């Protein structure tokens, strides 16, 4: 009954699309660069946005076009093409094919826009934030209108205190900080106000592993044990008795277990030997699937620690 | 924490007869009209089913004739190749049909010189190559120009140097790789950037350690991987990452009981073939890539597959391509 229905109509489409596909390879090959082909491309990309032949030739006559019509003539097909595009994006939304497109335009374009593109980028994020598309066009406009750093980054800050799913912001404020300390390895009054935002994230959803990625990747990024600042080691000792009130709260959290050996580390690994060993027990026991990982890191760390006390006068 | 559920009935046992049945018959079951939608990728289509017949030694069921006609014809006077007839070229076609053409032992079925000169003709400035003239930049393409020169036994054409700097630029601080400078981690473009990277001779300069802690925690209570934090698990993101971590030598990081339970529970009983998650419809790209991770999970009735070409060792050891892993 209502399956038949739904049998032949898409048998329908399907007939549609491969006439209209038929329509374009023919006015193609006759060499008719012209509005036509854009009205039977329309057709099939909105519900076929990978058919990425369809895609370049629209540039083609778009290209063709705009040798022979009057600049606001062209100007009108530009616009439209914007918002064909924007239709095209809000159906599917994650099409490789659909952003080029728009970067090809744009980027042609005398006459842009950035801030109307940088603002279609913060819709699209809203609805969905781990939409690497649409970051990847953020990151080609800023450049485009040289949004500086400092401005992206306080857009970063917004989006992860806003709500979750933060793993695609953490990585962009990853990418500006070093922009805004540019070497040739963060400087340490930056690096302990990035483990102060952290640390909140990862307090206020444990669970979530983005702020524990993030933190291990900072607790790289600064001086070294050996050259740990009073107001360092302060902060990370801190963190350290943070991490096993968490284990508490949270006795299956398995990233807070993993964070604890690395704070450890970090800190003094001779003098924690003891304890670092029984976390690689627990945390064993508790991540089972990654306890190949866990022994290799154990046997690393364990080999360090052999070095620092060869070292030894 | 997002994850699919299993469900106690899921196939539990191998089942190569049908997948082999199923791949053979593919392409011949609805209209021709019918099948339509995915004409833009065929080449590709094509690969994916002849490389998963090859690794079940079932490659002499498809026919070899008729496809280095349809290759042949879907060359350009540029040199570069399309996914079907009247496609315009792309270099993920070009590579999608010098694999085949290496599957098959002819390679001269296609004008060898223009192909090198089209991928030549791709690499920009910086080191990146575009997929086509239209300029879209990915390191999905870095893979694809170095892994059909490899094949070719042409990467001395390109610029190799400023090819590893690009990809090189866009490692991230978790180690991983994403599309372009300052693009997300992703499994796929990890894939693509280890593969090029063993390619190249330049593994040195990943982070293994690093990588691999990333990569197996791609890996879900149902045993499957999924392609980057807070995704579901499927076939195609679990060949990427196992792949990627047999590239840097980090294989074992994952719990491969779990994941061989997880691939074989995407297969379908009756129809045979694998789908991206258990239940689902299945399709010839996740047969492959299914087949394809049993086999490096160490699966017997399975050929030894590259994690790097995705196609049977034995195959690249006759064209004396096989790229050193980290081990
Ligand atoms: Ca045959
Ligand atoms: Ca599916
Ligand atoms: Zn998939």
């Amino acid at each position: 009954e209502q399956a038949e229905a739904k049998r032949l109509e898409r048998e329908q489409k399907l007939k549609l699309y491969q006439s209209a596909t038929q329509a374009v390879f023919q006015k193609r090959q006759a060499g008719e660069l012209d509005e036509s082909v854009l009205e039977l491309t329309s057709q099939i990309l909105g519900a076929n946005p990978d058919f990425a032949t369809l895609w370049n030739c629209r540039r083609e006559v778009l290209q063709h076009l705009e040798t022979e019509k009057s600049p606001e003539e062209s100007a009108a097909l530009v616009k439209a093409e914007l918002g064909f595009l924007e239709s095209c994006l809000r159906v599917n939304p994650k099409s490789y094919g659909t952003w080029h497109h728009r970067c090809w335009l744009l980027s042609r374009l005398p006459e842009p826009n950035w801030a109307r593109e940088l603002e279609l980028c913060a819709r699209f994020l809203e609805a969905d934030e781990r939409n690497f598309h649409c970051w990847d066009y953020r990151r080609f406009v800023a450049a485009q209108a040289a949004v500086a750093p400092a401005e992206e980054l306080a857009f970063t800050d917004s989006l992860i205190t806003r709500n979750f799913s933060n793993y695609s912001s953490w990585h962009y404020r990853s990418c500006l900080l070093p922009q805004l300390h540019p070497q040739p390895r963060l400087p340490e009054n930056v690096l302990l106000k990035e483990l102060e935002l952290v640390q909140n994230a990862f307090f206020t959803d444990p669970n979530d592993q983005s702020a524990w990625f993030y933190h291990r990747w900072l607790l790289g990024a600064g001086s070294g044990r050996c050259e740990l600042s009073v107001e360092k080691s302060t902060v990370l000792q801190s963190e350290l008795e943070s991490c096993k009130e968490l284990q508490e709260l949270e006795p299956e959290n398995k990233w807070c277990l993993l964070t604890i050996i690395l704070l450890m580390r970090a800190l003094d690994p001779l003098l924690y030997e003891k304890e670092t060993l029984q976390y690689f027990s627990t945390l064993k026991a508790v991540d089972p699937m990654r306890a190949a990982y866990l022994d290799d890191l154990r046997s690393k760390f364990l080999l360090e620690n052999s070095v620092l006390k060869m070292e030894y006068a | 924490q997002k994850d699919v559920t299993i469900k106690s009935d899921a196939p539990d046992t191998l089942l190569l007869e049908k997948h082999a049945d199923y791949i053979a018959s593919y392409g011949s079951k609805k209209d021709d009209y019918e099948y339509c939608m995915s004409e833009y990728l065929r080449m590709s289509g094509v690969y994916w089913g002849l490389t998963v017949m090859d690794l079940m030694g079932q490659l002499h069921r498809m026919n070899k004739e008729e496809i280095l006609v349809f290759i042949k014809s879907c060359q350009h006077e540029c040199g570069g190749v399309s996914a079907s007839i009247g496609h315009d070229p792309h270099l993920l076609y070009t590579l999608s049909a010098v694999q085949i053409l290496t599957l098959y032992d002819s390679i001269h079925v296609i004008n060898v010189d223009k192909v090198v000169a089209y991928v030549q003709s791709l690499q920009k400035e910086d080191g990146s190559f575009a997929g086509d003239i239209w300029g879209e930049i990915d390191t999905r393409f870095s893979f694809c120009a170095v892994a059909t020169l490899a094949l070719l036994g042409k990467l001395d054409a390109i610029n190799v140097e400023k090819a590893i700097e690009f990809v090189l630029s866009c490692m991230n601080f978790d180690g991983g790789f994403g599309c372009r400078p300052g693009s997300e981690s992703h499994a796929g473009q990890i894939y693509c950037c280890t593969g090029f990277l063993a390619i190249t001779s330049q593994l040195h300069q990943v982070n293994s350690d690093l990588l691999g802690w990333w990569l197996c925690e791609r890996q879900l209570p149902s045993g499957g991987l999924n392609g980057r934090p807070e995704k579901l698990p499927d076939v195609c993101y679990s060949w990427w990452v196992l792949a990627s971590l047999k590239i840097i030598g980090r294989l074992h990081w994952i719990d491969r009981e779990k994941l061989r339970s997880f691939i074989l529970a995407c297969q379908d009983e009756e129809t045979g073939g694998f789908a991206d998650r258990p239940g689902d419809m299945v399709d010839p790209f996740h047969t492959l890539f299914g087949i394809a991770g049993l086999s490096l999970l160490g699966e017997e009735q399975i050929k030894p597959v590259s994690p790097v070409f995705c196609m049977p060792e034995e195959v690249l050891q006759r064209v004396n391509v096989q790229p050193e892993l980290v081990s």
